[PDB]
């Protein structure tokens, strides 16, 4: 309900100016996790100990912030870039797609 | 499908790797696999820059062919799935 | 522990089958007062760990709630918790 | 009907998310057809005729095994055995 | 595909009745038509024959499966004329299928 | 619609009423509906029959009786509401 959770966000490479270094892809599903932490934390945003305390503290004592929604599980992606001698570069880059979101 | 690539690294003497030869492709966890050619062409001259496996990408699905699909790029680049499918790369712009 | 299957309703996660989730933890239900007295009712999964305090919750929470947890297949169901009285 | 179900394969075409409601009992059916393709398929079977269908014939032709439940959702993970190739 | 419902729009002048129905223009008739499996599902509402049927369908298929029918139907107004052409006001049941089922 | 305008020209035949009040009675919810049946000689109108209709999707949602259709030798309109067949047009 307004609740953390994974929204769409697809990364174009020309809407942030890098048409002309990154040959490939042309952009990509990044996703983003956004949303409140309610209580109780639910099984599925995988939560620590510390959110769940926080996230208690906080519905005492609104001035404790709530604990906060951000991915926790994430996945790679090819990239084909060129360097500063505009030679082609190929990295798997790791971390590049939300999979899973939860509260910390 | 895609378990193997045709593999190309020109840079292989600073990399200190490979230069050519096959590249087994790992995938995760009911993710796709690629393959990918990328490369230069100065008026009709071909020079491969790389190739290889790619990691699940929503623009190589259902490729089965490795078509550069861009109007005159500086440099070449097609996707593609299936065994060893970046071996022979076309251009349709 | 078990493989255990929980009703979840405002709690279901996106992979939600038949309203049910599963978990390792507690089936829980909850009953909360909002900052307009509006109650509302809530099920859901809850992972072992950190259960213990989710389940006590703190008895100085601004807002009006009970939430009750249990350990049995769909027992989330026959979870009816009433909230707790006005403090004065 | 009282009972509730996972369906899958076997959906009324008026199924809510899923799930089917009865008086009989909730299905799971394994099948294996002609070329070794396996199925898995779900549902809602009425009380009259289960005793047959929840049965099965040994003889049938083709492999499979069909398993019934009578608590709600019993179903969802139910995943039955093919019989011995 | 599985025993269900399709659609059906019976439309008086694609049939040549439009000279001796007064109204309605037509109706959604419906009909009946797909697979009866094993085991039967609870909405096709089976008969125990049905069931015994499709059983010794799977055993030995020169025995025809079920076959896929209304199970639930309703009724419709029309106005006709006679063979003296006069109006005559007739609820015809059974015309419309609510409902399909293996029998 | 709980109940419509009755109007059978057979009746001496039929052996039923001639004109009154139907009341209109229908399944586990579905609409009703009432319908007027008439023909026109040159101006002089001559009804043949009123009544309750079954649920039809040619009378939802109409509050007047009108029939549209081009110089019929049969006219006819249905509608929805109490007694909506009391009053009857032509629109062609
Ligand atoms: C990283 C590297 O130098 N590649 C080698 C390759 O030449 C060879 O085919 C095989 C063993 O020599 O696997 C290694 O990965
Ligand atoms: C990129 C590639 O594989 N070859 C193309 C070829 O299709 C084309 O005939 C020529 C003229 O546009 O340019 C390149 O050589
Ligand atoms: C059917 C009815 O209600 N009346 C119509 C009237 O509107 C029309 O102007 C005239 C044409 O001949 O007579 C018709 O009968
Ligand atoms: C043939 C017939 O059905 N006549 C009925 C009659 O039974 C009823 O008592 C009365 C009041 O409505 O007038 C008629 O409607």
């Amino acid at each position: 309900k307004s609740s953390c959770k994974r929204h769409p966000l697809y990364v174009d490479f020309s809407d942030v100016g890098w048409n002309d270094w990154i040959v490939a892809p042309p952009g990509y599903h990044a996703f983003y996790c956004h949303g409140e932490c309610p209580f109780p934390l639910a099984d599925h945003l995988n939560s620590t100990n510390h959110a769940i305390v926080q996230t208690l503290v906080n519905s005492v004592n609104s001035k404790i912030p709530k604990a906060c929604c951000v991915p926790t599980e994430l996945s790679a992606i090819s990239m084909l870039y060129l360097d500063e001698n505009e030679k082609v570069v190929l990295k798997n880059y790791q971390d590049m797609v939300v999979e899973g979101c939860g509260c910390r | 499908e895609t378990q193997e690539c045709l593999f190309f690294n020109a840079n292989w003497e600073r990399d200190r790797t490979n230069q050519t030869g096959v590249e087994p492709c790992y995938g995760d966890k009911d993710k796709r696999r690629h393959c990918f050619a990328t490369w230069k062409n100065i008026s009709g001259s071909i020079e491969i820059v790389k190739q290889g496996c790619w990691l699940d990408d929503i623009n190589c699905y259902d490729r089965t062919d490795c078509i550069e699909k861009k109007d005159s790029p500086e440099v070449y680049f097609c996707c593609c799935e299936g065994n060893m499918c970046n071996e022979k790369f076309s251009y349709f712009p | 522990l078990p493989f255990l299957k929980c009703y979840c309703s405002g709690h279901c996660p996106d992979d939600a089958i038949n309203n049910t989730c599963i978990t390792n933890g507690h089936c829980f239900a909850i009953i909360e007062e909002d900052d307009q007295g509006e109650t509302t009712l809530a099920s859901g999964c809850m992972k072992y760990e950190g259960s213990d305090f989710q389940c006590k919750d703190s008895p100085k929470a601004q807002l009006r709630r009970t939430i009750e947890c249990c350990r049995t297949n769909l027992c989330n169901q026959y979870l009816q918790p009433t909230l707790p009285p006005v403090v004065i």
